[PDB]
């Protein structure tokens, strides 16, 4: 509303983040299926950066690279998370949305 | 007027009501947590009171205390111990009978159109997804044909304990899609979670060549599944947020069981049943009639099943004429080969990847009314010795109770032979009767498939030699692709658009149409509907599509 020049980039990123592939504790929706809507998803979320959708705002542009779990961009954000387990978290949602208990340890680590 | 065990039943559900929430407490909870033989009669006793229980209120009381929940959840238990007894040397069969009564009760819940929503909100489906046991299917040794080691009697093979755990999910499944009509789409989804999540074991059942009882058993269950799961509506409408990757691993599942399922009609719609059934009557004498009767019924309901799919592909993907999906290819050859006497020509294994012949449904067709007349007179005869059994002569009377006993019938009283004599008898005629309605939804099946492929590649298919040659040139040349890179994104799947029909495939398909479907086939196909859809509320469907099979087959193109 405010940024005439941003509006644009601000309806790409808003709808990547509108399209983005939630877990739900009732549907009927398999692991699977899940999995590969989640691999378009941020395969399209790869496009826009790749393309340099968001290249004239560094702030979106981090946002995109978080939404692609990327480490560099979640460790240089560690001071909004202020916990190992919270980049844990937010790590497993951005790379491993489908992790088993078994693994859990691991990632902790 | 009401029957007297209608009333005895009744008044018995009355009394089991008049002792409330503390009988069925008591029950649930010898059922979840008793010792194993109370738990087995704990959940046999909830399988026979769900059974009769008209109003549901002993599965509102299950579901809306968590007992449902906690027998669901349970199964996950079962699967670390279900996986032990698949080894050559099992521990006590006890968690074998616990599971099968466990399951016979989910089955009996799942049998009402509510206990199957339930069901699929207990997660009953994701937590059979979530069993191994599945996936451990015993590899059938091929050499066990060198004679001399006497198994026990006692201790069941371990394929056939594979079959006592995978048998009654199956039939869950299919439950579960026969009486959630309202939900269709959820239980076909949580249905094919199922099927994916086991997806090689489930490839290996299609693919299995034995030619047991039990092999096609798992074939007939799991082809009806596939039949109602596997409809293209449910992958649009699943708003279970699946990334794109793994909703192309789901499609890809999807499309092998489809064409694995096809050639299964290849198999049992055609001349390999007859040797099939052939090459089992040289080894036992006194124990193969009534495994070749469940047999017999286990071929047709898969040939049913396959039909059914096959009948929901062509109703779902047309929402207009136009746009029919062509499953059968346009030859007709393949009805004319197999009529012929020939015995020695090599098995050509027509390859999983080819789509089956337009042939294969006329055979199918020309075979189920055939059959259908066997059946219909086997039927009649068994129900007039049910009627005259105390006139039957007693090697009749021993043949029929040496079927059910084949150990000790000289030793039993000439009443307690009269009892298992008729029991034989009704059995005969239930299965004689649910192959007779199998070949009436078969026949009535492959008319309206061949309809709908003659309406399509008469009608509306276009050839690939119609128009014409006008400009561009450009020259050059050849040279061989070896190597590299790169990427663009846009492979829309649809592209199983080019089977390019000949104008000759045509011209051959309506030559070898009308003399494939000639008038001793159409008349046998209304002889049929006179004998047996007068006394089924369903007059004059065959006689309608006949009548529209025979008009397409006469239109010259014009």
């Amino acid at each position: 509303s405010t940024s005439a020049s941003a509006r644009s980039m601000c309806r790409v990123l808003d709808d990547l983040l509108k399209k983005m592939p939630m877990l739900h504790t009732g549907g009927t929706q398999t692991l699977t299926e899940f999995e590969l809507k989640w691999q378009h998803w941020r395969e399209e979320c790869e496009r826009h950066l790749q393309n340099g959708t968001f290249s004239s705002n560094v702030h979106m542009e981090a946002v995109c690279r978080v939404l692609l779990g990327d480490e560099e961009v979640l460790l240089e954000k560690r001071d909004l998370m202020t916990t190992w387990y919270h980049f844990l978290v937010s790590r497993l949602l951005f790379k491993h949305p489908t992790v088993k208990p078994t693994e859990l340890h691991f990632y902790a680590q | 007027p009401e029957d007297v065990f209608s009333k005895l039943q009744r008044d018995n559900l009355s009394i089991f009501e008049s002792y409330g929430t503390a009988l069925m407490e008591v029950v649930c909870r010898d059922a979840c947590d008793g010792h194993d033989i109370g738990r087995m009669l704990a959940l046999a006793l909830l399988d026979r009171i769900v059974s009769v229980d008209r109003q549901q209120q002993w599965l509102l009381y299950l579901s809306n205390s968590g007992y449902l929940k906690v027998l669901v959840d349970s199964l996950a238990e079962d699967d670390v111990v279900l996986r032990n007894l698949l080894t050559p040397q099992p521990p006590l069969l006890k968690a074998l009978y616990i599971y099968e009564s466990k399951m016979a009760f989910l089955t009996r819940v799942a049998k009402s159109s509510q206990g199957a929503i339930e069901l699929l909100r207990s997660g009953v489906i994701v937590r059979l997804a979530q069993c191994q046991v599945y996936d451990m299917r015993p590899e059938t040794d091929p050499h066990g044909v060198f004679g001399m080691r006497e198994t026990p009697v006692f201790i069941p093979a371990p394929v056939e304990r594979y079959r006592q755990i995978l048998l009654p999910a199956l039939q869950i499944c299919q439950l579960i899609l026969t009486s959630s009509t309202a939900q269709h789409l959820q239980a076909a989804g949580q249905v094919l979670q199922f099927l994916v999540a086991h997806s090689d074991t489930i490839q290996a059942i299609l693919r299995s060549q034995e030619g047991s009882l039990g092999s096609l058993q798992e074939l007939a269950l799991l082809t009806g599944i596939i039949s109602k799961a596997a409809l293209p509506g449910v992958l649009n409408e699943l708003d279970i947020g699946l990334n794109d990757g793994s909703m192309m691993e789901l499609q890809g599942h999807i499309g092998r069981f489809q064409r694995q399922c096809l050639a299964l009609l290849n198999r049992f719609g055609g001349s390999d049943r007859l040797r099939q059934l052939s090459l089992q009557d040289d080894s036992s004498r006194l124990d193969g009639v009534s495994k070749k009767d469940d047999m017999e019924l286990a071929m047709q309901q898969i040939c049913s099943n396959v039909m059914e799919y096959c009948q929901a592909l062509m109703i779902q993907n047309s929402p207009s004429f136009q746009q029919t999906v062509c499953l059968f290819t346009p030859s007709l050859k393949e009805s004319a080969s197999r009529d012929g006497t020939r015995q020695d020509s090599q098995v050509s294994i027509l390859p999983s990847w080819r789509l089956p012949s337009l042939g294969v449904v006329i055979h199918l067709l020309k075979q189920s009314a055939n059959n259908f007349f066997t059946y219909y007179d086997i039927h009649r005869q068994s129900v007039g010795k049910l009627q005259n059994v105390e006139q039957l002569p007693p090697d009749e009377i021993k043949e029929l109770c040496q079927s059910e006993m084949p150990v000790g019938a000289d030793k039993i009283s000439t009443t307690q032979k009269y009892g298992l004599a008729r029991r034989r008898l009704v059995k005969l005629i239930n299965s004689r009767a649910k192959l007779l309605s199998l070949c009436s939804y078969i026949i009535e099946t492959c008319l309206y498939i061949l309809w709908r492929h003659l309406e399509y590649y008469l009608l509306h298919c276009t050839t690939s030699d119609s128009q014409d040659p006008v400009f561009s040139n450009m020259t050059f040349g050849n040279r061989r692709f070896q190597d590299t890179f790169n990427t663009d994104p846009n492979m829309d799947p649809r592209n199983l658009r080019q089977n390019k029909v000949s104008q000759q495939d045509v011209d051959t398909l309506l030559r070898e149409g009308a003399n494939s479907f000639g008038e001793s086939l159409q008349k046998r196909l209304l002889d049929i509907e006179s004998l047996y859809c007068k006394v089924r509320s369903r007059h004059s469907f065959i006689q309608a599509l006949v009548r529209r099979i025979r008009g397409l087959l006469r239109v010259s193109r014009v």
